[PDB]
C-alpha cells in the first residue's frame, strides 16, 4: 500500500509503560505484551517513544502564544476557544496514553523497505508484489527470533 | 448517549456511534449532565472509545465503548 | 475505462528518449510504464462508480476533501502530474512525425521574465532555477512533485509536494513532511490552514483555491534513478529546467486576450 | 382492443383518393411507403423452446419412452389426465427466463448482506465492449463486486477445473476475499500516508454524521417540548 | 515578441482614464473660481501667429466633428472585460476568464476515458441504422417491457419471455422493425414531405428539438390539442406558412391569403408516447398519415403503421430510438440536397 | 428548383408556435453560455428590469393564445440573461434581449434635480383635506412663522404644533432651520398638516440621504382622505 519511501515493522509493544527505572534492567525492561505491524514513511522511526506528543506540545505553544498576544489586545477569552482547544488537547493526549501510564514503546523486530529504489531496477514498474513475495521467502527468521523479547506473563 | 438510565437489567448505558448502537461502559461514576439532561441526553455529543466490535450470528455488530470524559 | 493518453512524436521518445534528460529506457519507465500502472490502477478503483466519467484532475478535485477516498485522490494526482512533467519537458508539443522537424528553440516569455521579477524580488530566472533545484534537495526527502505555481494574486511562488501531493488544492499539497520534526513557525502554517478549512460553511468541507501550476518536475524514482542514480536528483532536476518547452509553460501563464 | 385496419392501409385508402381524383397531388410520402410495405398480420406465434435455458415446450413424453419403474416402484401403462389436457396454452405464454447464476446471486448476497450497502449502477455503458478473460476476477472496465464471484464460479465450472458448483463457488470466494483485503489496506494505508505529509480534511464522515444527526435532532426537540405542552393543558381537562 | 504592441494600448487606456477623472474633477469647481482668472488671462496675453493656427484649426476642428456631424447612420470575445492593474490581484471575471484557460489546456492532462456512456452523445452523436447491434439495444434498455400483471396480449410475438417480474421484449425484431421505420423516415425526408415527432412525457423536448432540428422538420413536446389534424383550420390556420425552394431555403415570396389558410398535413408522425397519444393517433388515421411509435408490451401495434417494439419509458431507449430516427432522416435531406448541387 | 409550402416555424403544430420558438431561442442562448457566472451585484439588487408588459408580448407570443404561464416563464429566462456578469456578456445575448425592452428611449423623464434658490430656501408646497400650505425651508435657529405670525398664535392646539415640529424631529434638526410657512384653506388641522407634508418635501433637498427615513416615518405621503358626499 505504501505509495512512495517507507518501511512495514513487525514490532513487539514493551510492556514497561511504568516509566520508573525505566531502562535500567536488560531484562525486566525488555518484555514483549504483544506484538504488532506498522508502517514508517520516509525517515520516520519505529520506536514511538522519541516522536509520541510532539504535535501535542507544539500546539501548546501555539495556544499559550496566542493566549498571551490576545491578553494584549485586551480580550475577553472566546466561547468555545477554550472549549476547542481544551478538546483538542484531551483528544491530543487519550490517543497517546498506554494501558498503565503513557509511555509505549516498540521494539524493532523486522523491516520490510517500501521504496522504489530498491525493487525498480531488478523487478520494474509492475513488480513491486513479486519483489514482497521473494522477501517473505528470503526472510531468515533466526534473526527475527533472536531480537524477540521475552513473552510478558502477567496473564 | 441515548438513554439517561442505564439498561434496564444491564450494567451498561446505550451509545449511538457511527451509525450503530453500542454498549457503553463508564470508568466509575455517570457524568452529571447526564441526571441535568435527562431525557434530552442525546442532544449533546461526548467522546467514546471503542474497545472491541464482535459480530453475532443474528448478523448484527457487538461494539463496546467507553465515555472518555474530560479530565 | 482511463486509458494512456498518446504523445506527440511518440516513435521518437521510444528510440530516443527525450534529448538532454532522459534516455528511452528512462522515458518507457516514467511513461509508457508508470502512466500505464497508473491509469489500470485508477480504473480498477473507480469503475463501476460514478468517478469513471470524470477526467484525472477532476477526480482529484472531487475527491480531495474525502479522506477515505485518499487512494483514488493519490492516483488521480499521480496522473495529472506526471502528462505536467512529461508535456513541459517534451521536444515538440505539435506532432511534427511527417514534417521532420529538428529546430525547436523555445525560450521564456516576456510575460513569464516579467512576472518572475516582480515575484522573486528582482531575481532573475536562472537564480530561481537555482532556489527551485535547493528546494527539492531539502523539502523532499524522498518521492514528490517540484512544482512553479501562479496564486491568484498574479505571484508565481515555488511548491514542493510530498508523494502525490496537488498543486491546486493547499489542504492537500503536502508541503510539510510530518515524520521528521517541525518548526514553530511551520505548524503555525499547518494550524492557519486548519482554521481556514473551518470557516468554510459546505457540508463538504471544501475551500476555494484558484492556484496553478506553471512547470512540473516528476521528483519520483521512476523518473531519474536508471539515469541518473541515486543521489544525482539534482543533476536531473537542473537538466530539467534547462530544456524545458517553453510553447507549453508559456501557454499556462494567463494573458487575457 | 380490436385489431386495427386503418392505421396500416393508409397507402390503399389513399390510392383510391388518387385514382378517383378525390386527390389531386400525390403525398411524399406515398413512394416511401409503397416501397416498404407494412407488416399486417398481427397474430399470435408459438414457441417451442425457452431460449434462456434451452428447455423444449410442447415435448410430450409418451409411455413407451418411460420402460422403466417411477420413483414409487410402479411402471406406466397409460396416459396420465396431465397427458390428456391439450397445452397450446404453452405454446403462446411467454416463457419465463432462468439463469443458474441467479442462484448463486441470492446466496452471495445472503452470505455477504454487508456487499449490498456497496452502490451498484445499473446503467450501462456498452455491452459489446466486454472483453473479460475470466481466468482471473480483477477486469478492467467493472468494479469487482459479488458479479465478478459469479462470473469466475460460472467460468471455473465451464472449463471444468471445479465439478460441484458450491467448490467452484467457494474456490471464487476466497479470490474475492483476498482482492478486497488488499483494498481495504490501500485505504487505510493511504489515508495514513496523507496525513503523515500534511494533508489536511474538513468533515469526515464520522462528524457527517453527527452534524446530520444534530439538525434531526433539533427539530426533535422542538416538537417534543410543544407535544408536552398540548398533553399538559389537554389533559387538566 | 509582440506584447509591446499591446503595452503600447494599454498605455493610452491608462492615460485616457487619468484625462477622464481630472475633467470630472474640474466639473465641480465653480466658474468663480475658473472663468474670471483665465479670461484675465486672455486679456492680458497676445495672440501669435502659432497661437492662432489652433485658434481656427480648433475651430474648425470642432465645427466639423461635434456640431456639423450626424449623430447616428441610417479582443472580439469578452470585449466588455475591466482588465484589473498590474499590481492589483486578479477580478473575478479574470479568474473566471483563467480558469477557463486551463480547463481547455491543462484539464484533461493524465488520461482520456474509453467506453463510458455519456448521456447527450445519444442525441448529437446518434448512430446509424446499420451499425445498431442487439447489444447496443440492450445497453440502452430498449428491451425492458412492461409487468406481466399489464401485458396487452395483442404484443405476444413481440415478448422475447418474462424475466423479474415484467416481460422482455424480442431486440432481434427491434432491431428488424427499427431498420424498417428508419428507412421510411429516410425516404419521406429525400422526398421532402413534413416529418411532426410527437412526445409529451417529461424530459423528452431536448431529444425531440434536435431530432426536428437536423431533418428539418417539427415537433411537439407539451400537448397534443385534439383536433390539430381533423379541425385543422381552427386550431392552425392562425399560424405563419412560408414557400421554400429544394434547398429549404425560404423564397421570400408573399403567400395569398389563399395558401394561408389551407390545411399544411404532416407527411409523417413519429410518436415516442403512443399510450398517452390515443388522440393525435386517431387522428392520423383519419387524416391518412403514416404513424411511427415506439410500441410497449402494454401499447396496441395496430395502432401505428409501423411499430418499433421497445422501453417507451425509459428517456435513454426512447432518445436512443429517436436519435437513429432523427440521423435516418437526417441522411434522406442531405442526400436531397446532394441531388439538387449536382 | 420545385417549391412547396411548409410551416414558418418548428413549433407550428403546438398550442403556441410563436411562445414555443422564443422560448427555444433564448434557451439555445442559456446553453451555449451555461458557464458564463451570473451578477454579484444582484444581492445588491440592481434596479434593472424593463421587460414589455404581458400584453405586448401577446402581440409576439401568439395573441389569445398567451397564457400567464408562458409569460412568467420568458421573464425568468430574460431576467436569467439579463443577469449575466455586465462583463462577461457578449453580444449575441444583448441582441436578443433587445427586443424585449419596453420601449421608453424616443420620451425622456419629466424631473430636474430640485436645488436651493438664489437666498438658500427650500420651497415646496403641501396638501391636506381642503388646506394647502407654502413653505420656506432655509437653515436657522428654529424660527417658525406661519402667515407672518407666532406659531402660538396660529395654532392653539399643541398637537397641531407637534405635527409641524415632527418632520424635523424625524431628521433631529429641529434647531437647525428657519420655517416661512403660509397656509390658507381648511381648518386648523389640515392648515397643520399640510404643512407638516410640505416640510418634509423641503427638507429632502438639504440631504438627499435622508429621504428614506422621512418617507419611512410617512410625512412624505399625501393623505388622500377627504369629505365623501354620501353615496
Ligand atoms: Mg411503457
Amino acid at each position: 500500500a505504501i505509495s512512495g519511501d517507507g518501511f512495514t515493522w513487525l514490532v513487539a509493544r514493551r510492556q514497561l509503560d511504568k516509566r520508573a527505572m525505566r531502562n535500567d534492567m536488560p531484562n525486566r525492561d525488555i518484555e514483549y505484551d504483544k506484538l504488532f505491524i506498522l508502517n514508517t514513511y520516509n525517515a520516520g522511526t519505529p520506536f514511538n517513544f522519541s516522536t509520541s506528543g510532539v504535535m501535542n506540545e507544539l500546539n501548546n505553544q501555539y495556544t499559550n502564544m496566542e493566549k498571551q498576544r490576545a491578553k494584549e489586545a485586551g480580550n475577553l477569552e472566546d466561547s468555545e476557544m477554550t472549549a476547542k482547544q481544551a478538546k483538542t488537547k484531551f483528544i491530543y493526549e487519550t490517543q497517546q496514553k498506554g494501558f498503565s501510564g503513557k509511555e509505549v514503546s516498540y521494539i524493532p523486530l523486522l523491516a520490510i523497505d517500501a521504496s522504489p529504489k530498491t525493487w525498480l531496477t531488478d523487478y520494474g514498474v509492475f513488480g513491486k508484489r513479486e519483489y514482497l513475495e521473494r522477501v517473505w521467502d528470503s526472510i531468515e527468521w533466526k534473526i527475527v527470533e533472536s531480537r524477540l523479547p521475552q513473552r510478558t506473563k502477567i496473564q | 448517549i441515548l438513554n439517561v438510565v442505564k439498561e434496564n437489567n444491564d450494567n451498561k448505558w446505550l451509545a449511538a456511534i457511527g451509525g450503530f448502537v453500542a454498549d457503553v461502559v463508564f470508568f466509575q461514576s455517570p457524568p452529571s449532565s447526564f441526571n441535568s439532561m435527562g431525557d434530552f441526553i442525546r442532544m449533546k455529543t461526548f467522546l467514546f472509545e471503542i474497545l472491541e466490535a464482535s459480530m453475532e450470528k443474528n448478523g448484527s455488530v457487538s461494539m463496546h465503548a467507553r465515555l472518555l470524559e474530560p479530565q | 475505462i482511463h486509458v494512456v493518453p498518446k504523445l506527440p512524436n511518440s516513435k521518437a521518445l521510444l528510440q530516443n528518449g527525450v534529448p538532454n534528460i532522459l534516455s528511452s529506457s528512462g522515458f518507457k519507465t516514467v511513461w509508457f510504464d508508470y502512466q500505464r500502472y497508473l491509469c489500470d490502477k485508477l480504473t480498477l478503483a473507480t469503475a463501476g462508480q460514478s468517478l469513471e466519467s470524470y477526467y484525472p484532475f477532476h477526480i482529484l478535485l472531487k475527491t480531495a476533501g474525502n479522506p477515505l477516498q485518499s487512494n483514488i485522490f493519490n492516483l488521480a494526482s499521480s496522473i495529472h502530474n506526471n502528462h505536467l512533467f512529461v508535456e513541459n519537458i517534451l521536444p515538440s508539443a505539435v506532432e511534427h512525425g511527417t514534417n521532420s522537424n529538428a529546430v525547436v528553440k523555445t525560450e521564456p516569455s516576456r510575460l513569464f521574465l516579467s512576472k518572475i521579477k516582480d515575484s522573486f524580488n528582482g531575481s532573475d530566472w536562472e537564480v530561481v532555477k537555482e532556489e527551485m533545484i535547493y528546494r527539492a534537495e531539502n523539502e523532499v526527502l524522498g518521492q514528490g512533485w517540484l512544482f512553479l505555481v501562479e496564486n491568484n494574486e498574479k505571484k508565481l511562488f515555488i511548491l514542493t509536494s510530498n508523494n502525490n501531493g496537488t498543486p491546486y488544492y493547499f489542504p492537500r499539497n503536502q508541503s510539510f513532511d510530518l515524520n521528521s520534526a517541525i518548526s514553530i513557525d511551520e505548524f503555525a502554517t499547518l494550524k492557519q490552514m486548519k482554521e481556514l478549512i473551518g470557516k468554510s460553511t459546505k457540508l463538504n468541507g471544501k475551500v476555494q483555491d484558484w492556484t496553478m501550476p506553471i512547470i512540473c518536475v516528476n521528483l519520483w524514482d521512476h523518473a531519474y534513478l536508471h539515469d541518473y542514480g541515486v543521489g544525482n536528483r539534482s543533476k536531473y532536476v537542473k537538466n530539467v529546467l534547462d530544456n524545458l518547452n517553453w510553447s507549453v509553460v508559456n501557454n499556462r501563464i494567463f494573458s487575457g486576450i | 382492443m380490436k385489431i386495427q385496419t386503418n392505421a396500416v392501409n393508409v397507402l390503399q385508402r389513399t390510392s383510391a383518393y388518387l385514382k378517383s381524383g378525390l386527390l389531386k397531388e400525390t403525398p411524399a410520402w406515398y413512394n416511401v411507403v409503397a416501397s416498404i410495405p407494412p407488416s399486417t398480420k398481427f397474430t399470435r406465434e408459438p414457441r417451442f423452446k425457452n431460449p434462456s435455458n434451452g428447455h423444449i415446450i410442447g415435448k410430450l413424453v409418451d409411455v413407451t419412452e418411460q420402460p422403466h419403474a417411477n420413483n414409487k416402484g410402479l411402471y406406466k401403462t397409460r396416459p396420465n389426465s396431465s397427458d390428456k389436457r391439450v397445452g397450446v396454452k404453452r405454446l403462446y405464454r411467454p416463457p419465463k427466463l432462468t439463469y443458474v447464476e441467479d442462484r448463486l446471486r441470492s446466496l452471495f448476497y445472503k452470505q455477504h448482506p454487508w456487499e449490498l450497502s456497496r452502490p451498484k449502477i445499473l446503467v450501462e455503458n456498452e455491452i459489446g465492449d466486454e472483453n473479460y478473460d475470466w481466468s482471473h476476477m480483477l477486469q478492467i472496465g467493472r468494479p469487482l463486486d459479488g458479479e465478478s464471484v459469479i462470473q469466475r464460479t460460472m467460468y471455473l465450472i465451464k472449463t471444468k477445473q471445479y465439478g460441484d458448483m458450491v467448490e467452484a463457488y467457494d474456490h471464487a470466494r476466497y479470490e474475492f476475499y483476498a482482492l478486497r483485503m488488499q483494498e481495504e489496506t490501500e485505504q487505510q494505508v493511504a489515508l495514513e500516508e496523507a496525513e503523515m505529509f500534511g494533508s489536511l480534511f474538513g468533515v469526515s464522515a464520522i462528524e457527517h454524521g453527527i452534524q446530520k444527526e444534530q439538525e434531526v435532532l433539533d427539530v426533535w426537540e422542538k416538537k417534543v417540548v410543544e407535544e408536552t405542552e398540548l398533553m399538559a393543558a389537554r389533559t387538566s381537562n | 515578441p509582440n506584447n509591446n504592441d499591446e503595452v503600447m494600448l494599454l498605455q493610452q487606456k491608462l492615460l485616457y482614464d487619468e484625462i477622464r477623472s481630472e475633467l470630472k474633477s474640474l466639473s465641480q469647481v465653480p466658474e468663480d473660481e475658473i472663468l474670471p482668472e483665465l479670461k484675465k488671462s486672455l486679456e492680458q496675453d497676445k495672440l501669435s501667429d502659432k497661437e492662432q493656427q489652433l485658434e481656427a484649426e480648433l475651430s474648425d476642428f470642432f465645427r466639423n466633428y461635434a456640431l456639423l456631424n450626424k449623430l447616428f447612420d441610417s479582443t472580439k470575445p469578452y470585449p466588455n472585460l475591466i482588465p484589473s492593474a498590474n499590481d492589483k490581484p486578479y477580478s473575478s471575471q479574470e479568474l473566471f476568464l483563467r480558469q477557463l484557460n486551463h480547463s481547455m489546456r491543462t484539464a484533461k492532462l493524465g488520461a482520456t476515458i474509453s467506453k463510458v456512456y455519456y448521456p447527450h452523445k445519444d442525441i448529437f452523436y446518434p448512430p446509424l441504422p446499420e451499425n445498431i447491434t442487439v447489444e447496443s439495444l440492450m445497453s440502452a434498455g430498449v428491451h425492458l417491457g412492461q409487468s406481466t400483471s399489464l401485458w396487452r396480449s395483442s404484443t405476444q410475438s413481440y415478448i422475447y419471455g418474462e424475466y423479474k417480474g415484467i416481460h422482455i421484449i424480442d431486440l432481434n425484431q427491434t432491431l428488424s422493425y427499427l431498420k424498417r421505420a428508419a428507412k421510411v423516415v429516410e425516404g419521406v425526408s429525400e422526398s421532402g414531405g413534413i416529418i411532426l415527432f410527437l412526445g409529451t412525457r417529461q424530459g423528452q423536448k431536448r431529444g425531440l428539438e434536435e431530432a426536428a432540428k437536423k431533418t428539418h422538420g417539427y415537433y411537439v413536446s407539451t400537448r397534443w390539442i385534439p383536433g390539430t389534424l381533423t379541425n385543422s383550420t381552427e386550431i392552425s390556420g392562425i399560424w405563419e406558412k412560408q414557400e421554400i425552394d429544394s434547398n429549404d431555403n425560404p423564397t421570400e415570396r408573399a403567400l395569398s391569403p389563399n395558401e394561408t389558410s389551407k390545411q399544411v398535413k404532416p407527411d409523417l408522425l413519429v410518436v415516442l408516447n403512443p399510450t398517452e397519444n390515443r388522440n393525435a393517433l386517431l387522428e392520423a388515421i383519419k387524416s391518412r398519415v403514416p404513424t411511427i411509435a415506439i410500441i410497449d408490451t402494454d401499447s396496441e401495434p395496430s395502432l401505428v403503421t409501423y411499430p418499433i417494439p421497445g422501453n417507451d419509458d425509459s428517456l435513454r431507449s426512447v432518445n436512443f430510438l429517436l436519435g437513429v430516427l432523427a440521423r435516418a432522416g437526417q441522411r434522406g435531406l442531405q442526400n436531397r440536397l446532394a441531388r439538387n448541387n449536382e | 428548383l420545385p417549391r412547396r409550402i411548409v410551416p414558418k416555424l418548428a413549433t407550428f403544430y403546438s398550442a403556441n408556435p410563436n411562445h414555443e420558438d422564443r422560448i427555444n431561442r433564448l434557451e439555445r442562448l442559456l446553453r451555449k453560455y451555461i458557464k458564463l457566472p451570473s451578477q454579484n451585484n444582484n444581492e445588491a439588487q440592481q434596479t434593472k428590469a424593463p421587460w414589455i408588459s404581458f400584453d405586448e408580448y401577446a402581440l409576439i407570443g401568439g395573441g389569445t393564445k398567451l397564457k400567464p404561464t408562458q409569460y412568467t416563464q420568458l421573464l425568468y429566462m430574460l431576467n436569467k440573461l439579463h443577469n449575466i456578469d455586465p462583463q462577461l456578456t457578449n453580444d449575441e445575448i444583448t441582441s436578443e434581449l433587445s427586443q424585449y425592452y419596453k420601449k421608453s428611449s424616443m420620451l425622456s423623464n419629466n424631473i430636474k434635480i430640485k436645488t436651493l434658490d438664489e437666498f438658500g430656501r427650500s420651497i415646496a408646497v403641501g396638501k391636506r383635506k381642503s388646506s394647502t400650505a407654502k413653505v420656506f425651508v432655509v437653515r436657522g435657529t428654529g424660527e417658525i412663522l406661519v402667515n407672518g405670525r407666532q406659531l402660538n398664535d396660529y395654532f392653539l392646539k399643541m398637537k397641531d404644533r407637534e405635527s409641524i415640529m415632527y418632520p424635523l424631529q424625524v431628521i433631529e434638526s429641529v434647531g437647525k432651520y428657519n420655517i416661512f410657512a403660509t397656509t390658507s384653506g381648511g381648518g386648523p388641522t389640515g392648515q397643520a398638516e399640510s404643512i407638516m407634508h410640505a416640510i418634509a418635501k423641503a427638507l429632502v433637498v438639504f440631504n438627499p440621504l435622508l429621504k428614506s427615513r422621512l418617507h419611512k416615518a410617512g410625512v412624505l405621503t399625501r393623505d388622500y382622505r377627504h369629505v365623501e358626499r354620501k353615496k
